[PDB]
């Protein structure tokens, strides 16, 4: 068997900064959100690609 | 609710449970006066009662029990209190009575 | 009702304003259906064959 | 040959008021007239309290 | 509301038709404008600041342009109609306590694991009837889901009668059995609820449910007292709030993201719509290629949301207005 | 409301061939055409079976 | 109380006496004279003459 | 199934176990969820009911169990789960329950 994946992206989100005015959060494997510090959104894509 | 039962708590509790409890944090001690504990035993008791597999036995559960008296030599003592129930799959069900309701 | 409220902590503020918490959630979803089509785009209706 | 029912649902066939019979227990009706004679064996189903035994006719 | 796109959407509001780029004297007012060869299109919407002009649509490079109607976006609210079972009894038993369980999914958190449950209970007596069973429910599920101490309004129970199975009435924590005079009634509807909606902070969301009945002993075995059927949906949820939702992210594209951060050092967006309103709505999508290398594809699409006076006129001509502009055949609502 | 019987006396209360029940037993006979009913209650008086419950007249 | 079961074991309705008229002779005779309700409540018994 | 049956499941894995497996070797553990045990429990029960020839007495099993309170001297607790079978000849079904079903 055989699968694939992608995700397309613009390209300012190369350092994007975010301003943490709610919190950003991340999914995880379980099926709870948790709350992260990182500011930076690239950090919250590759998580979720994996 | 307008009438109380214990097939109405440990449905609530145990769905509840399912949900949002770990099979091993499922004891639920309930807050209550002694007008509710008292209807907890009688719903109890009535499950119970239809447990017609099983025969309840007074040495095992000492419901009627023996007590030193004068007007007789076996002179006996009844009665008994459910004050907690079991249900399957972790659930326990205590009672911590309050003064305050 | 004291010792009821003697139940409970006490948290020290240093206000009388209103203060406000952030909450985390959950995220495994199901997406509803909303409804189905032929291949002609008629609607699926429930008494309809395959 | 076997016995009919576990003895926890035979040690509630009572012998009481048709009023106070609720399920979970079976009803007896002794005869007066006659000594050793039964009247009805009786069950409630809905409420009502109503007889196990089917009515006989000649 | 954050939404998915194909790397852009916009959207315009034709609160009036006008014929010329000198009639956008209004706010909303809108005109679409194509060459007589027909090569480009695109529309000049009156801003509140001024006048405005939609990119161009190149009318050989159009995906799908397709007209959507309110009906289609009125979410259908989700009854389930309940009953006694003829086969334990069609009749409630006299001594058994009849709960019912409706349990809630996707209640406050996002997910399914985000479970909630709500009761209904009522021992029955011996010269109890349907009519009255079902009564009682109702009132018990309404003590229980139509209070006024729950902060969501999970379902709205109704009741039918017989003599009109048309007519629905409603119970609420307040409605006492004495409101309930008829002595024919044959099952309990139960709606879903439009949820709180806030612009840009709430989406319109639901909480859908199952009603799972609980056993009764009847002739000394467990069995259901009732059954759940879904039947065809009466009340629906306008769209008014999803479109202002859309224009509240689309007017963050061709306008400020930062629509409250840091607030006295804002721009305020004026956005257009009422989301009181019932909109029906047109999605072009097209793409831009490029010359000899850049022959990928910049997909686009951009909305129009007009508004609806049953009958889907404002948009057939809005329709009728792009169609012998653009020569494009659209079909009409 | 106490029991009809004692239990060393119900627990003989038994179900199957009506030629092998003793004189310290009670017969019971569910009733075939109906689920859940009774047909007759017997016990052996003088090596016959003979209906506990009396019989019914018009 | 017919959810229960009162067992001669527990209770000693029929106690065992020794005799001369057997070697399994039996005593039998039993009185309630004390109430266990719920919630503390306990109702015991002082005979008094004088009633 | 429709209706799950401990009598066709003893029936199933009894003739299996005979003819692929040593009376040593005939222990069968179930995966399945916290509803299906309830499913087991209800069903060994209903079987043991059957079991007329026999007598569950409360002082072997403890279905009602004796706990201290404050309320009442003779204070009791009430409840039980079967999660075991046991057919002839080996077979001894035991039961695994997973939060993944």
């Amino acid at each position: 068997t055989t699968i694939r994946i992608q995700h397309k992206v613009a390209g300012n989100k190369l350092n994007k900064k975010l301003a943490m005015g709610i919190p950003m959060v991340r999914n995880l494997e379980s099926g709870k959100q948790v709350k992260d510090t990182a500011n930076m959104w690239m950090h919250y894509v590759d998580w979720e690609v994996e | 609710y307008n009438t109380f039962s214990l097939k109405l708590l440990e449905d609530a509790l145990y769905e509840l449970s399912a949900s949002k409890l770990a099979m091993d944090d499922r004891l639920f001690v309930i807050k209550t006066g002694e007008r509710g504990a008292i209807q907890f035993h009688k719903e109890v008791l009535k499950t119970v009662s239809g447990w017609t597999t099983f025969v309840l036995d007074n040495n095992s559960t000492r419901v009627v029990e023996k007590v030193q008296s004068r007007l007789h030599s076996n002179a006996l003592s009844a009665g008994f209190q459910f004050v907690e129930y079991k249900a399957p799959n972790g659930v326990r069900v205590r009672l911590d009575v309050d003064p305050f309701y | 009702l004291d010792t009821f409220l003697n139940s409970f902590p006490t948290r020290e503020f240093e206000d009388d304003n209103e203060y406000y918490w952030d909450v985390i959630g959950s995220s495994r979803r199901n997406i509803p259906l909303v409804e189905a089509r032929d291949e002609n785009g008629v609607v699926v209706a429930a008494n309809a064959a395959n | 040959m076997k016995r009919v029912l576990n003895l926890g649902n035979l040690s509630r066939i009572v012998e009481g008021d048709p009023n106070e019979i609720t399920d979970d227990e079976i009803l007896v009706i002794k005869d007066k007239i006659i000594e050793g004679k039964i009247i009805d064996i009786q069950k409630r189903v809905d409420g009502k309290l109503v007889s196990l035994i089917t009515e006989k006719y000649t | 509301m954050v939404i998915s796109i194909n790397q852009v959407r916009q959207l315009y509001v034709a609160k009036a038709l006008k014929a010329n780029t000198a009639a956008l004297t209004t706010a909303g007012d809108i005109v679409p404008k194509a060459d007589t060869a027909k090569t480009t299109l695109y529309f000049q919407s009156m801003s509140p600041a001024g006048i405005v002009a939609s990119d161009k649509i190149n009318l050989k490079h159009v995906l799908y342009a397709k007209a959507t109607p309110s009906e289609a976006l009125a979410h259908k609210l989700v009854r389930y109609s309940v009953t006694l079972d003829a086969d334990v009894s069609a009749t409630p038993v006299a001594g058994q306590n009849y709960i019912l369980r409706l349990a809630f999914r996707q209640y406050i958190g996002l997910s399914e694991e985000d479970q909630y449950f709500k009761y209904g209970e009522v021992i029955a007596r011996s010269g109890m009837t349907a009519s009255d069973f079902y009564k009682k429910m109702a009132i018990s599920l309404a003590k229980n889901l139509e209070n006024k101490t729950e902060s969501t309004p999970l379902v709205n129970i109704y009741l039918i009668s017989a003599a009109a199975a048309s007519t629905d009435v409603p119970v609420t924590s307040a409605t006492k059995e004495s409101d309930l005079t008829a002595t024919d009634y044959n099952q309990i509807i139960i709606e879903e609820t439009e949820q709180p909606w806030v612009l840009g902070m709430m989406p319109q969301a639901f909480i859908p449910f199952t009603p799972q009945f609980l056993t009764i002993t009847v002739d000394g075995e467990d069995r259901l007292w009732g059954v759940a059927t879904v039947v065809t949906p009466t009340k629906t949820v306008p769209d008014g709030h999803l479109i202002a939702d859309l224009e509240y992210f689309c007017m963050g594209a061709r306008g400020d993201i930062y629509r409250g951060m840091g607030y006295p050092n804002i721009i305020k967006t004026t956005y257009l719509v009422d989301p009181g309103a019932v909109y029906d709505v047109l999605d072009i999508h097209y793409f831009y290629t490029g010359s000899n290398e850049s022959v990928q594809k910049s997909e686009k699409t951009i909305t129009l949301v007009a508004v609806d006076d049953g009958s889907h006129t404002a948009m057939n001509a809005l329709i009728g207005a792009i169609n012998t502009a653009s020569g494009l055949t659209i079909a009409t609502l």
